[PDB]
C-alpha cells in the first residue's frame, strides 16, 4: 500500500506516529493539512524597503 | 489455570477465580496522549494512582424478571474521590477504563448476562417528539433500569430492553466490546476500554463517552430453597487519565 | 378471548395480560384459515386483542 | 482547439461513477488524523462477529427477550425437535435482522460458510447432549432425528465449554446465492434434536435455554450492492 | 516514475478451504466459550471432512470505500421563480445527512466517519398549472451558495448576500450536466460524529445529541433570471458521494424507523417477524 | 472423514455429509472434444457456467411398494434454463454429467436403492408387436415409473421392474455405472458420466444418451410413528457441454 | 505528465491497466480509493488478551 | 481496391463491394472485461459464436420524403436467437457491436443518409410535461420513424427529425460515431462500437446503451422509369459479449 | 515541507515559478489541474481503421 507515516501532535516537554492511506482518486478528497506550520509575519509587520535595525533610532 | 486473574491498579486489587478472559476493546490498551496528537497547549495533570484505581458502584439486584441496567460512565464517577475532583476542576479530561462486572451464584442457579460497553450510546425519548433529560439517561452511581415493555413518559428514555434505548436490535449489541456472564461458567466479566472519541480530550461532564449495559438474555433462575438474592457489582478503574484546562470547579 | 366455530382455544387461561397469546386449534376435519394465535395489546390503559381469531372451515 | 468527439454517457449523472471534481474550498487545511480505536476497513470484519439469533420468533414474543431463548427441558422429549429454520441468512425472519443479515441485505449475492454457535444457559449441574443437523437442500426438512443425522451434524456435549459451533459449509451449485433467496439458490435447513436427554439433580431448574449466535466464516463474501428493504420513509425530515 | 509510476495490484481474495481428513483427538475446535466475548475462528475443515477448494472470491465490494462511495440523495428542496411571498422564491437547507433515511442509515452504521464529499445537484424545473401556459422563457440559471456558519443569510432573491464574494457559489443553467464539486473533510474535530451522547451545555442540558457538533453551514438556492411571467417551480436534489472514507466503531444497524432528524427518537420495534412455530420449516418438495 | 463431499459447478453447490464415494463412470471424466476427434467444422459454443450447473428435477415419493423410476437424461433437461435453450438452438450438442441422487431418512428407516446410469437404455413395448411412443419412454423432468407386474398397453413400455424395460436381469444392472443408497449407510449417491456415444456429438432431442434408473431392491420400511414421507431428489449438472450447428429453434 | 498506471479489476480465473492523471491541486478532488483491500477482523472478533488457540478447550 | 470488405463473425459473413471504410467508434475495438475493471464476482458466460454473429433486422423503405428511423440497440435484438436468450436469463450483459447498414441503388438515384450510433440517446416526450413509454422509444426489430413536423402525442417522442428527439441540432449528430451512405459513392456503412457505459456491465433490458439513427439529409431522388423501391437493411453483430447473474428468465 | 514547484502560465514570445503545498489529507481537496494539456483529436476525427493518407484519393 502507499502508506504515509507522520508524527502525531504530542506535547513538547512531557515524556509517536499515525498512518494514512489515501483511498480516493482526487486530491480534493483527502484530509485537511492540519500540520503545516510555516510562517512569515514580515509581509504585514515590517513591510518596508530600507529594513529597520530595531537598535538604530529608525529615523534621521 | 487461566480462570484466575488479578488486576492491580493503584491501591486496589481485584481477584477473580472464574475469569472468562479479558476483552481489550478493539485490541487497544489505554494510552496517554502524545505530542503528535494533542491540541491543548498547557501541561496536563497525571495523578495516575489517586485517580487510576478501582471504584465500586452500588450493586443491583438480579431478579427473575429484570430487564437490565445501564450507566453513562464518564459520568457516574463524579463522586469517586480524586477522579471526581479532577473532573470538576478541569475543562478537559481523558481516560480509559477497566470495567469489572461481578455476579456470583451457586452451581444450581442459571442465567446469562450480556455486559456491553457501547461508545456514544445516544438514547431516545419515550415521546417521539420530545427530548430526554440528563436525569433520564444517567443517575450517577445509581443504575438506570431497562424496561420489559415500551415506556410512555415525556423527557424519559424509551427503555424497553429489546431496543436498548438506541433504536437497534438488542441481540446485535455484541458488535461492541462485550462479555457474557454465564452463571454456569462465569462470575465476572472484564472489559478494558481505551479512550474512544472523535477528539483527543473532552469535557467529562458534557459528553458521555460510553455506556455500560448489563442485560439478562437468559433470566435468573433457581429452584426453591436456594438463595433468592443475587447482586451484580460494577467496579471501574480509570486508566491513563489526564486533565487539561484547570479553573474553578463546576457546580452542577 | 373469543371462541370460534369448529375450533377451540388451547388451554384457555383466566386472565390475559399485555402481549400474552391465545392459541387456536381446529377440530378434526376442519381447515384453519387465519392466524394460529392472537395476543393482547394494551393502549390508553385498555386491552384489545391483536386481531380476529382464525376460521375453521369444513 | 483539439478535435474531439463526445460519446454516449456525456452529461449523465451516474450515481456510481468515479471522476475528479473541483474543490469548492481550495487549499483547505484538513484536521489532523487521530488514531481512534476500532477502524473498519471492510463490512465483512463486521459480519464475522456473532449476534444472537431470534430463533423463538413466534407470536407474542417478538418484542421480548424470550425471542432469543430456545427452550429445552428434562424428560423424554426426544420425539420432539428443539428447533429448526431455513438457512436464508438475509431473507429468513430468523436471520434478516442479525448483524450478518443486516450486512447481507445491502447486497444481492452472498457466498461462503456460516457459523452458528450454540450456548447452553442452564445450571452447571444440568447435563445434556444434542444433535445439531444442517441438511442441504433437495429434500424436505427432517421430521425425525434419524433423518437429521444423515446430514451434516455435530453431537454437542454440554460441559465446562458452554458453546458448540455448527459450521454450515458452502455446499452450493453456484458460486453465489441470492440474498433474496428463492428455490433455485436454496441453502437447506438447520434442526436440533435431543441426542441424550437433559438430566438434572434435585433442587435444580428442569427447564433451561439455549442461545444461537450467527456469524460469517472467513471465506464469506458479498456482491452487488443494493438498498435495504428495511428502512423506508413517507416524507422528509425523518 | 517521472512520467509514469506503476502501482501493484492490491488484490485480496478470501481464504481457501484446506483439506481435512477424519480425526479422533483431544483437539476440540467446535467447543468454545462465547462468555469470553470472542468469536470462534472455526473453519469448515474442523467440523467435517473438506476437499481443498481454491477460492477466488473477493471482498472488494464490502470495503468501506466501496460501501459508502455511492451518491445518495440528502435533500430535496422546492423553490418558486415567481410568488408574492419572497421566502418562497429561494430555498435554504441546513447541511446534514439525516433527512433522507437510506443514506442516514448507511452512515449511522459507524460511530465516527471521516471523508471528503462529492456534491452533485440535480435541478429540475416544471411549469405550474394554470389557465395560461403559453410563454417563451429563456433557460433557467440557478445559483447555489454555500454559506458557512456565521456568514450573512439572504432575505430575498435580490439580497446583497448573493454577491458571493467569498462564499463558494455554483451558477448552472438548465440543460447542462448536473453541477458537481468536491468538499474536503471540514469538521473541527478529527472525524464526523454520527452520534453525540452528550449535551451542548456543561450544565448537562440544552441540546442533546447530533446537533451540538453539527454545524457545516447552509445551502441557499435561487433563480438568477428573475421572475417568470407564469409560475414555475425548481426542485433541487442534493447528492452526496463520500470518498477517501475512514470509519470507526461500527454499530448495530438501525432497526427502528427514524422519526425526525434532530434526535434518535423511535417507536418500539419488534426484534424480527413472526413464524408459525420454533421448528417451522415449510415443505418445498411436494407435488 | 470422507463421508463429507462438496461439489461446486457454476453457481451451484451440493454438500453431502453421508457420501459413499463418487463413481466416475468408466474411470473417465467428462472432457471437451479435441481436434483429432472432431468432425463438425464450425466453432463450438462453450457456455460452461450458464449450462454446466446443477439442475434439480421434481422429487419422487419412495413408498413401501414403489417399483422404481427412470429418466432419459439428455431429455429431461430441456426446460433447464440456458442448457435447454442451447439444446433448442443447436443441431449438435455434447455433455457429460454429474448425477446426484438425494434420499435421506432416519436411523430407524430401512431401504436400499440402486441408482444406475444405463447408456443407450433402449426400451421395449408392452405389445410385443408394437412400438413405443416418446411419451412412453420419457416425460421430461417427470419420472417414468416402473411396474411391479407386467404391463399391457400398446405404445407403452414393458415396465415390470424385474426386466428393467430392457429385456435383461434387473440384478445385473450393476454392470453399468451405479451406486447404492443404503438408508443405514447413505443418503446420497453421485455418478460422474462422461460423454458416451459412437459419435463425437449428436442431437440432444433425437438420441437419449443415457437413462438414470432408481430401483428399490430392498423396500422402504419403517415402524409406525416414524415419518411416512421419504422423497428422492435428482440433481444433474451438465459438464464440459458444447454445441454445434446453430439455427432457429426446434418446436416440439 | 505525472501519470499513475494501476491494474484494473479483472477476474481471478478467466484468461490489464488503466491510466490516471490528477488534474486538480487539492487531494479532496481525486477519485475514490476503490481498490484498498487491507483487513483486520481481529479488532472485533477475538478482541481479547490471552489469545485463544481454537484447538485448546478455551477454558480451565 | 479498398472498396471491397468482408466481415466474418460466427457463422455469418457480409461482403460489400462499395465500402467507404470502417468506423471504429472512438478508435476502440470491443474487448472483454478484465479483472482490474470487473465488479461482479461470478464466472461470466462467453458464448462467442452463438451470440457474436450478424443478425438482420426488418428493412425500411426509403421513400422520397422519409424523415428517418432509429433503433435502441441493446433492445431490438431480444428475439435474435441465443443473444436474446442470454439477455433473458442473465441480470448483467455486455457487448460491443458491428453495425452494417446496407442500401444499394442505381447510378441514376441520388440520396444521402447519415448513419449515427448515439450513446445514451435519451429522448423527450411530445407533451413537454409528460414522459415517454417504452413503446414510444423502441419497437424491437421494427424501426421507430422520425417525423418531418413536430409531433403532438402524450407518451410519445418528439420525433421531428431536425431535433433528433434529443433537443439538439440534427446536423451536429456527426460528433458521434457516424458514416454517410452517399448513393453516388456508397451502398453500405459499418460502425464498430465498443461497449460504452459508466459501468462495466448493465442489464440489457433496462438500459439502452446506444441508438442507431438513419436520417436522410439529401432526399431519395430518381427520374421516372427507375426503380421506385429502395430498401435499407441493418445487420448487427454483437461482439465480445458476456453475461453475469444467471437466474430465471424475465417475462416482459 | 513537501513543496511542489511548477511553472506559471506566461507568454510564449515576450521577454517563473509558483509554489504549492497540499495542506489537507484528501486529494479531493486540492486545487484544479489547470495545466494538463495533452490531446488526442483522433478519437473523433479519423476514427476509422484503414488510416487515410490525405494525399491519396481516399477511395477506389
Amino acid at each position: 500500500m502507499g502508506a504515509q507515516v507522520s508524527t502525531q501532535k504530542t506535547g513538547a516537554h512531557e515524556t509517536i506516529h499515525y498512518t494514512n492511506i489515501n483511498y480516493y482518486k482526487d486530491a480534493a478528497s483527502n484530509s485537511a493539512n492540519r500540520q503545516d506550520f510555516t510562517q512569515d509575519p514580515g509581509k504585514f509587520t515590517e513591510p518596508v524597503k530600507d529594513i529597520m535595525i530595531k537598535s538604530m533610532p529608525a529615523l534621521n | 489455570s487461566d480462570r484466575v486473574r488479578s488486576i492491580t491498579l493503584g491501591n486496589s486489587t481485584i481477584t477473580t477465580q472464574e475469569c472468562a478472559n479479558v476483552v481489550v476493546a478493539y485490541g487497544r490498551w489505554p494510552e496517554y496522549l502524545s505530542d503528535k496528537e494533542a491540541t491543548a497547549e498547557d501541561q496536563p495533570t497525571q495523578p495516575d494512582v489517586a485517580t487510576c484505581r478501582f471504584y465500586t458502584l452500588e450493586s443491583v439486584t438480579w431478579e427473575k424478571d429484570s430487564p437490565g441496567w445501564w450507566w453513562k460512565f464518564p459520568d457516574a464517577l463524579k463522586d469517586m474521590g480524586l477522579f471526581g475532583q479532577n473532573m470538576y476542576y478541569h475543562y478537559l479530561g481523558r481516560a480509559g477504563y477497566t470495567i469489572h462486572v461481578q455476579c456470583n451464584a451457586s452451581k444450581f442457579h442459571q442465567g446469562c448476562l450480556l455486559v456491553v460497553c457501547v461508545p456514544e450510546a445516544e438514547m431516545g425519548c419515550s415521546d417521539v417528539g420530545g427530548t430526554v433529560n440528563e436525569h433520564a439517561i444517567s443517575e450517577g452511581e445509581i443504575a438506570k433500569k431497562f424496561s420489559a415493555t415500551a415506556t410512555n413518559g415525556a423527557h424519559t428514555v424509551q427503555s424497553i430492553v429489546t431496543n436498548a434505548g438506541m433504536g437497534v436490535g438488542v441481540g446485535n449489541l455484541t458488535i461492541y466490546p462485550h462479555q457474557w456472564v454465564n452463571l454456569r461458567t462465569n462470575n465476572s466479566a472484564t472489559i478494558v476500554m481505551p479512550y474512544i472519541n472523535s477528539v483527543p480530550m473532552d469535557n467529562m461532564f458534557r459528553h458521555h463517552n460510553f455506556t455500560l449495559m448489563i442485560i439478562p438474555f437468559v433470566s435468573l433462575d433457581y429452584s426453591s430453597d436456594a438463595s433468592t438474592y443475587v447482586p451484580i457489582t460494577v467496579t471501574v478503574a480509570p486508566m491513563c487519565a489526564e486533565y487539561n484546562g484547570l479553573r474553578l470547579a463546576t457546580s452542577l | 378471548p373469543p371462541q370460534i366455530d369448529n375450533g377451540i382455544i388451547q388451554g384457555e387461561r383466566d386472565h390475559y395480560g399485555y402481549r400474552q397469546s391465545v392459541t387456536y386449534a381446529c377440530n378434526k376435519g376442519f381447515t384453519m384459515i387465519g392466524e394460529h394465535s392472537i395476543y393482547c395489546t394494551v393502549n390508553n390503559d385498555e386491552g384489545e386483542w391483536s386481531g380476529p381469531p382464525p376460521e375453521c372451515r369444513g | 482547439g483539439l478535435p474531439v468527439m463526445n460519446t454516449p454517457g456525456s452529461n449523465q449523472f451516474l450515481t456510481s461513477d468515479d471522476f475528479q471534481s473541483p474543490s469548492a474550498m481550495p487549499q483547505f487545511d484538513v484536521t489532523p488524523e487521530l488514531d481512534i480505536p476500532g477502524e473498519v476497513k471492510n463490512l465483512m470484519e463486521i459480519a464475522e462477529v456473532d449476534s444472537v439469533v431470534p430463533v423463538n420468533n413466534v407470536v407474542g414474543k417478538l418484542d421480548t427477550m424470550d425471542i432469543f431463548r430456545i427452550p429445552v427441558q428434562s424428560g423424554n422429549h426426544q420425539s420432539t425437535q428443539v428447533f429448526g429454520f431455513q438457512v436464508q441468512p438475509g431473507l429468513d425472519s430468523v436471520f434478516k435482522h442479525t448483524l450478518l443479515g443486516e450486512i447481507l441485505n445491502y447486497y444481492a449475492h452472498w457466498s461462503g460458510s456460516v457459523k452458528l454457535t450454540f450456548v447452553f444457559c442452564g445450571s452447571a449441574m444440568a447435563t445434556g447432549k444434542f444433535l445439531l443437523a444442517y441438511s442441504p437442500p433437495g429434500a424436505n426438512a427432517p421430521k425425525t432425528r434419524k433423518d437429521a443425522m444423515l446430514g451434516t451434524h455435530v453431537i454437542w456435549d454440554v460441559g465446562l465449554q458452554s458453546s458448540c459451533v455448527l459450521c454450515i459449509p458452502w455446499i452450493s451449485q453456484t458460486h453465489y446465492r441470492l440474498v433474496h433467496q428463492d428455490e433455485y439458490t436454496s441453502a437447506g435447513n438447520v434442526t436440533c434434536w435431543y441426542q441424550t436427554g437433559i438430566v438434572v439433580p434435585a433442587g435444580t431448574p428442569t427447564l433451561c435455554s439455549i442461545m444461537c449466535f450467527v456469524s460469517a466464516c472467513n471465506d464469506f463474501s458479498v456482491r452487488l450492492l443494493k438498498d435495504t428493504p428495511f428502512i423506508e420513509q413517507s416524507a422528509l425530515l425523518q | 516514475g517521472d512520467v509514469v509510476e506503476a502501482i501493484e495490484g492490491a488484490v485480496a481474495r478470501v481464504a481457501d478451504t484446506i483439506s481435512s481428513g477424519p480425526t479422533n483427538s483431544q483437539a476440540v475446535p467446535a467447543l468454545t466459550a462465547v462468555e469470553t466475548g470472542h468469536t470462534s475462528q472455526v473453519v469448515p475443515g474442523d467440523t467435517m471432512q473438506t476437499r481443498h477448494v481454491k477460492n477466488y472470491h473477493s471482498r472488494s465490494e464490502s470495503t468501506i470505500e466501496n460501501f459508502l462511495s455511492r451518491s445518495a440523495c440528502v435533500y430535496m428542496g422546492e423553490y418558486y421563480t415567481t410568488n408574492t411571498d419572497e421566502t418562497k422564491r429561494f430555498a435554504s437547507w441546513t447541511i446534514n445527512a439525516r433527512r433522507m433515511v437510506q443514506m442516514r442509515r448507511k452512515l449511522e452504521m459507524f460511530t465516527y466517519v471521516r471523508f471528503d464529499v462529492e456534491v452533485t445537484f440535480v435541478i429540475t424545473s416544471k411549469q405550474d398549472q394554470g389557465t395560461q401556459l403559453g410563454q417563451d422563457m429563456p433557460p433557467l440559471t440557478h445559483q447555489i451558495m454555500y454559506i458557512p456558519p456565521g456568514g450573512p443569510i439572504p432575505k430575498s432573491t435580490t439580497d446583497y448576500a448573493w454577491q458571493t464574494s467569498t462564499n463558494p457559489s455554483i451558477f448552472w443553467t438548465e440543460g447542462n450536466a448536473p453541477p458537481r464539486m468536491s468538499i474536503p473533510f471540514v469538521s473541527i474535530g478529527n472525524a464526523y460524529s454520527n452520534f453525540y451522547d452528550g449535551w451542548s451545555h456543561f450544565s448537562q442540558n440544552g441540546v442533546y445529541g447530533y446537533n451540538t457538533l453539527n454545524n457545516m453551514g447552509q445551502l441557499y438556492m435561487r433563480h438568477v433570471n428573475g421572475p417568470s411571467p407564469l409560475p414555475m417551480t425548481s426542485i433541487v436534489r442534493v447528492y452526496f458521494k463520500p470518498k477517501h472514507v475512514k470509519a470507526w466503531v461500527p454499530r448495530p444497524p438501525r432497526l427502528c424507523q427514524y422519526k425526525n432528524a434532530s434526535t434518535v427518537n423511535f417507536s418500539s420495534t419488534n426484534i424480527t417477524d413472526k413464524r408459525d412455530s420454533i421448528t417451522h420449516v415449510p415443505d418445498t418438495v411436494k407435488p
